[PDB]
């Protein structure tokens, strides 16, 4: 998507 | 190609963006429970990568190749799709293993490696384990894949379960409820408040929760990344059937996955559920426009369906019934679209 | 058209996506800063309003149409290029105003008026003011506009000034150094701390800050919309020369804005200052990679250099010296990538 | 951008 992997 | 055929040549160039930034390689590279189970799992099974051929899929800044190079392989060819692949290219040297990782940049679907491998290697998973469509890319590069060789992950699992959390629940009721206003600044915006509802309850939510809020065991679905074909992920039919083990609202399906790296020596498992630390792929939430009320005991049964998208992402659909009262609801969702809630 | 030569279709098709969302609408109409002043500006000037036709470039919901409703104009042109205009124009209908706003589906650049308007009424401010190039869309807009109409709002200021902030600075650094590792997971990560710094550094960062950051008074470039032709925004280079009014590190520029509405009866303002109440706007600062010593006293000179790309934002070039010592610094930066720092 | 209004509070 826009963000595919969101931060942790 | 089989993957520009898949994909919006436009979701290509802006997912391929995302991941040519360091900050991005270094957010998934941080996340110590991904980092460090896929090195045990490589490390621990270290006869399945001594003097072996390897392949790295979307090898990002290369971290997996050197996993498999520290486990004693003989060559890795590590494709890479984004721009990261050029600093993946300068650690490659940096750390001395230029005749060990072979960068080849471009999209797995489109390159050329110069023999079969023993074993592919990735971490293609994405929010609720299939969002990105990177699976099917994984799955692509089997055609690479020597007979009887293996594939880490080899297998993932699905995992949903119903939940009740009235606060969240509320809380995109809530902005929905905006368009419900029937003067804002004297204008009646309540014609939109049924659109307004679609869209919010569209979204799902990634964040994580107490097990607590859990109201059944989960139903599993499972990928066999050894057999499954790419194009069995083109639509995915989850029947459930959950036996109530709380009395309340079940405001909707809570989801997580779990990979396995079965390997030669010992199967290794990277799990990102609710009941283990937290990791950066947190959990997933698709809520229901309008809880449905169940009684301990009760049987709540229906189906998800995952409709992939040219977008490299699901069009979801969630039915699901009480079936003592014939209470039903049914969803919509939009899995690129998910609302970031955590913090 | 106008706007398909200068913008790239992807670009386009992401931009009014994100528009064509209610909640990114509501996002701009809850800001009560915005939405309050945009009202009261139409309203304390009704006599610019009363019984006149009126173009809303970029309508959204129609809110802005709403307000020129409530002071009395008799035609109101809503013209929207994303889904939002459907929505738009239900609301028209339940707000029984059919006859009154005409909502017109498509890109100012490119959809039919039936007649010319006295006045033009939008809110097209990106962050940075110039973020979206929206304002040559606003000025594209002109040739629908009677010989003496008026434009809501009239002029555009933006501000620049330097600041001192050394922990946004150092934590620049801070990020970066994930990558001064001789041993993550056994990989030695070092040969990426200089492309991290700088991928960091291109970011301009949105947030808010206090006033007390800022090292000299402003200085603004002005925009008269009444006057600008849209060939005046591709290339947008604001010389200045600071006076120091403290000693310390500079480490950047500060930026905000304010637009007027400058009607028959009064002129309204609408700021996006560190000085007034938070905007979702909130304020944006670019840093230099070298920051520069000035005394009280001293003036940093130099120029900020804003080159349109067809991504709809623009390409940030700062040059700086302090004059005195003629100590400088040059920085690069892209401000369709910010980084979102608040809470 | 990819966001190009930021969310207020
Ligand atoms: N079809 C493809 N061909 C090549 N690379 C891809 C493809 N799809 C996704 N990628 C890359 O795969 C990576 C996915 C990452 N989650 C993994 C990065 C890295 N292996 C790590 O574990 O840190 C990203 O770097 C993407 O750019
Ligand atoms: N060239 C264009 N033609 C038509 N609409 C546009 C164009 N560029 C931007 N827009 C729309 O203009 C709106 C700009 C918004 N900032 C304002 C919405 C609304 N006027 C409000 O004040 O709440 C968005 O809805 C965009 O989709």
């Amino acid at each position: 998507g826009k963000a595919p992997r969101k931060q942790l | 190609s089989v993957f520009s055929e898949r994909t919006e040549e436009s979701s290509a160039v802006q997912y391929f963006q995302f991941y040519g930034y360091l900050s991005q390689q270094q957010n998934m590279m941080q996340d110590y429970v991904r980092t460090g189970t896929y090195q045990r799992a490589i490390l621990q099974n270290h006869t399945d990568f001594k003097d072996k051929i390897v392949l790295d899929v979307g090898c990002g800044s290369g971290i997996l190749s050197f996993f498999a190079a520290q486990a004693g392989a003989r060559k890795i060819y590590a494709v890479e799709a984004s721009t990261m692949a050029q600093h993946a290219e300068v650690l490659v040297k940096s750390n001395n293993l230029t005749d060990r990782i072979v960068v080849i940049p471009g999209k797995v679907e489109e390159v050329s490696l110069p023999e079969q491998v023993d074993i592919i290697i990735s971490e293609p998973m994405g929010y609720m384990l299939f969002n990105e469509r990177m699976l099917e890319s994984y799955l692509h590069a089997k055609k690479y894949l020597k007979p009887s060789g293996n594939m880490f992950p080899t297998i993932g699992d699905v995992h949903l379960a119903p939940f009740t959390d009235e606060q969240l629940y509320m809380e995109q009721f809530t902005k929905a409820n905006f368009w419900y206003q029937p003067s804002f600044h004297g204008v009646d915006l309540s014609a939109l408040r049924g659109a307004a509802v679609d869209e919010y309850f569209r979204q799902p939510v990634v964040d994580t929760f107490d097990i607590r809020i859990l109201m059944a065991k989960s139903v599993k679905y499972t990928v066999n990344f050894l057999e499954a074909k790419e194009g069995d992920l083109h639509r995915i039919e989850i029947p459930f059937k959950f036996h109530m083990l709380h009395s309340g609202l079940v405001h909707g399906l809570a989801f997580w996955f779990d990979v396995a790296f079965i390997g030669s020596i010992m199967t290794v498992w990277l799990s990102t559920a609710p009941t283990e630390p937290l990791t950066h792929w947190y959990q997933v939430r698709c809520l229901f426009q309008s809880p449905l009320f169940a009684k301990a005991g009760d049987t709540l049964s229906g189906t998800c369906l995952l409709i992939a998208n040219k977008r490299q992402s699901y069009d979801i659909s969630i039915v699901a019934q009480v079936d003592q009262t014939g209470s039903k609801s049914s969803n919509l969702l939009d899995l690129k679209n998910p609302f970031f809630r955590y913090t």
